């Protein structure tokens, strides 16, 4: 039938558990990353941008792609703590250098034929 | 110098007031945090992070997701490191 | 004071190039290039760090030992004494007492790599 | 005239005389779970000394005659009175726990002198390492109170760290429903009086804890209630055994000296077995410490040192 | 002389150095093992001048135990380096009581 | 019988000072064993990055 094998969540609770562990270790991880990674930016914009990230992915009810989450959210996490990436590296989730995308529909008909 | 149960109602005060988003006005002692505050439970993380580094101990998942209220926490902690006035 | 004038000229001709190898030859950094080495990419973050020996029983041992040969440099005016029967026995007694320190600790491990 | 430092400038060296099967092996199970069986073949089997499982009277057995002395003047517990009332205000069952750790810590010092002295490899039921667990399914019935555990925890960690694991560890897995068969058809009327949870707490503390943290020490064999029965079966596998993971290997002539030292001076071996820890239960009064000690002086074979007692029959005394 | 107050006054800046510990004992050994340097440095001055041939000596075999108890002395630092860590002297009370 | 010493009695000249103060209020008698326990791990391997260069 339709119904499925879970990993580690079996339900909303349990992922919501998990994605609540990420933040315990992320909030204390932008304050020393910052420190270690001779970063710029200062604590406070570091920890909000690991939030809107939430509420990019605040729409999923499949307990597995949470859980399918889950493990990348920390593993991107891990490769900061031993300084496994380089300042680009986390400064490819800080969106920076690139040219602001429109949003109204005059700009996107003043821009070129993109829909 | 032995804590009080008056001198958690008001460590829990104060920093409840540094996070920005928690707003004096709606602050109080029974404060329903994703209600009267206007708090998400995700940004309920955020707050008991406050507790345990000034407190100085451990909040498990499986205690701070019903720690809601600042009348709840303050009687959580107060089992925890045992004080009981 | 012949031994101060060319001790003086050496460490005046040092400095002479050191001088002129730091002012004549241009001069830009912008941070990256003062950066430290970490063979391509962003060190740990030390160099500060205790890099513990596995070497520190053989170290002392050095200390006791060069400083008993020290005991014997006056081997040569020693020689051309009017006692060199006393002399030779003295003399050799230091010798195997070096040698039996270091045949102690050869028996006893030592020497080789403590891991 | 026993080895001492002198012996040891002399030539008395201990890692020369021992060989591939001078291996200290303990047996562990559940109540009554035939592992005491197992002890004796695997004993005899590779010609390895049998050390029984120590009871109360276990240090009665290595003093004087070798008989079980009073209760009163040799413990003043009785494991049918814990059998019988755990709760009881007297508090036995912390002198039953208490006593017998004791009892199994002077074991285990008998067994490895025994086994650094001669070499020849010698086999007990159960040791200090399996001890703990008897306690940890105590206090989860509400045998025990936690101050008791806090003083075996700190007593067992001070005794207990200075020793080295042994050599193989072989457990018997016998299941709680079975155990209860086999306690029932013993028919001993004391056996009657226990708890079901209690059977599933000691077993439950032995694969979690036990077992776990004593792989890692030394070599573990988890063996099947039938294949227990095979005795052939069980000593190929220990004969053929790797024998190296833990401390035991790397234990040079100088270690050794500092092993034997301690349990051949069997005052030293149980000496902090005595801590002062004031506890309602183990503290015994001064009136009765004094009228217990009182007796046990005129008790034969113990005024005086052994080999100079009169009442035993001990002659040459005046040029002892 | 003028040159023996230099080199006295070096013992006494060396003597207020040892029995005076801010971080870590490594500083004082140090301050330790330098302080015979004076100490070397003195009693040399006085034996060549006074020409007595027999007691330089001396100088050379105060450097034998002088720096034999420096020897012990980082080698005992190697023990305190494990079990501390560190090897900070306001670490170095563990036994308060 | 004579009164001999109790527990409470025992317990006078029990602690690290028989005789304490508040400085010493929060002290600690020694262990029985004379050997404080192995403190937080103290390892602390630097790591080298070796290549790609
Ligand atoms: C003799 C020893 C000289 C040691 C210093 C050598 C040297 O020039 O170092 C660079 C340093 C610094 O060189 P610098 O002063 O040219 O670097 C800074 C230059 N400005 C101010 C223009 C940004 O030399 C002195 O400090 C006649
Ligand atoms: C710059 C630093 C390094 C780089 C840092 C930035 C990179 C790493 C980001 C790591 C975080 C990751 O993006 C998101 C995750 O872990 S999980 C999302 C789970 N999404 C859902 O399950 C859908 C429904 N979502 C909700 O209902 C709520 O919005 C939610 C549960 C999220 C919280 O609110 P409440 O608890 O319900
Ligand atoms: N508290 C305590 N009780 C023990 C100890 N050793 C044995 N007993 C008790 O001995 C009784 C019988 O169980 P066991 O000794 O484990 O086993 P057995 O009945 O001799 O049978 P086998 O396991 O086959 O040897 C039970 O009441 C046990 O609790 C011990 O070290 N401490
Ligand atoms: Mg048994």
């Amino acid at each position: 039938g339709t119904s499925v094998k879970p990993i580690f969540s079996r339900d909303m609770n349990e992922a919501k558990r998990r994605v609540r562990e990420l933040y315990r270790a992320w909030y204390r991880e932008v304050p020393n990353t910052v420190h270690l990674f001779q970063l710029d930016i200062s604590v406070k914009q570091g920890r909000d941008k690991v939030r809107e990230m939430f509420m990019k992915n605040a729409h999923v009810t499949d307990p597995r792609v949470v859980d399918l989450l889950v493990i990348k959210g920390k593993m991107e996490l891990e490769e900061t703590i031993n300084v496994w990436k380089q300042r680009t590296h986390i400064m490819r989730f800080f969106h920076e250098t690139e040219a602001p995308r429109p949003t109204d529909f005059l700009s996107k008909f003043y821009v070129g034929h993109d829909p | 110098p032995p804590l009080t149960l008056e001198a958690i109602k008001d460590r829990v005060l104060y920093v409840l007031k540094l996070y920005d988003k928690i707003d004096p006005e709606k602050l109080s002692v029974n404060s329903h945090f994703m209600k009267d505050l206007g708090l998400d439970s995700l940004d309920q993380v955020e707050i008991i992070m406050a507790m345990e580094d000034e407190f100085g101990f451990e909040i498990p998942d499986i205690d701070a997701e019903k720690l809601m209220c600042p009348q709840e926490i303050v009687d959580y902690i107060a089992d925890k490191k045992d004080v009981y006035e | 004071m012949n031994i101060m004038l060319t001790l003086l000229t050496n460490v005046t001709l040092a400095s002479l190039l050191v001088l002129i190898a730091f002012w004549l030859p241009q001069l830009n950094a912008y941070s990256e290039k003062t950066s430290p080495y970490e063979c391509g990419f962003d060190p740990m973050g030390s160099a500060r760090l205790p890099f513990s020996m596995k070497f520190f029983l053989v170290a002392i041992t050095f200390l006791l030992f060069d400083l008993e040969i020290a005991l014997l440099l006056p081997l040569p005016w020693a020689s051309q004494t009017n006692n060199l029967k006393t002399m030779l026995t003295m003399a050799l007694f230091l010798l195997i007492l070096l040698a039996a320190s270091l045949a102690y600790e050869w028996t006893q491990k030592g020497l080789e790599w403590a891991e | 005239l026993q080895y001492g430092p002198l012996a040891f400038v002399l030539g008395e060296r201990t890692t020369r005389k021992l060989t591939e099967t001078s291996k200290v092996i303990t047996v562990d199970g559940n109540i009554c779970s035939g592992k005491g069986r197992l002890a004796r073949e695997i004993a005899e089997k590779l010609g390895l000394r049998h050390f029984p499982e120590a009871g109360i009277h276990y240090a009665d057995s290595t003093t004087g005659d070798g008989k079980p002395l009073d209760v009163q003047l040799s413990g003043n517990c009785s494991l049918e009175k814990f059998y019988d009332d755990p709760k009881s205000n007297d508090g036995n069952s912390y002198r039953l726990q208490s006593w017998l750790y004791a009892s199994r810590l002077l074991q285990y010092a008998d067994a490895l002198e025994h086994l650094l002295s001669t070499g020849q490899g010698v086999v007990l039921e159960r040791s200090i390492y399996s001890d703990f667990v008897f306690l940890e399914a105590m206090y989860r019935q509400g045998f025990i109170r936690k101050q008791c555990v806090e003083h075996y925890n700190e007593v067992k960690k001070v005794t207990a760290c200075e020793y080295l694991p042994p050599h193989v560890v072989v457990y018997v897995d016998v299941p709680v429903p079975e155990i209860q068969s086999r306690i029932q058809k013993k028919g001993n009327p004391h056996e009657m009086k226990i708890t079901a949870a209690y059977l599933q707490d000691i077993e439950n503390a032995y694969k979690k804890t036990f077992l776990p943290e004593m792989s890692e020490k030394c070599e573990v064999l988890q063996y099947s209630a039938r294949e227990a029965e095979d005795a052939e079966k069980v000593v190929e596998d220990i004969e053929y055994l790797k024998c190296d993971k833990g401390p035991w290997p790397d234990q040079d002539d100088r270690t050794f000296h500092r092993l034997r030292m301690l349990v051949q001076n069997k005052l030293e071996v149980l000496n902090y077995t005595t801590i002062p820890v004031y506890l309602p239960e183990i503290t015994i009064g001064a009136h009765q410490s004094d009228r217990v000690f009182q007796k046990f002086t005129e008790l034969p074979g113990r005024k005086y040192s052994p080999g100079y007692n009169e009442d035993v029959g001990d002659k040459w005394i005046w040029l002892k | 002389p003028l040159v023996y107050m230099n080199i006295i006054m070096a013992f006494a800046i060396a003597l207020a150095g040892l029995l005076m510990y801010r971080s870590h004992l490594m500083s004082s050994l140090l301050c330790l093992e330098g302080m015979m340097l004076s100490l070397f440095i003195m009693s040399t001055l006085i034996i060549l001048n006074t020409h007595f041939t027999l007691a330089n000596m001396m100088p050379i075999i105060l450097l034998v135990f002088a720096a034999c108890e420096a020897a012990l002395g980082l080698s005992l630092l190697v023990m305190v380096s494990n079990t501390y860590g560190t090897d900070y002297v306001q670490n170095l009370n563990l036994l308060q009581c | 019988r004579q009164w001999q010493p109790d527990v409470e009695w025992a317990e006078q000249f029990g602690g690290a000072v028989m005789y304490p103060t508040k400085e010493t209020a929060h002290w600690k008698p020694p262990p029985w064993n004379d050997v404080d326990p192995p403190k937080d791990t103290l390892v602390s391997n630097l790591t080298l990055n070796f290549g790609p260069q």
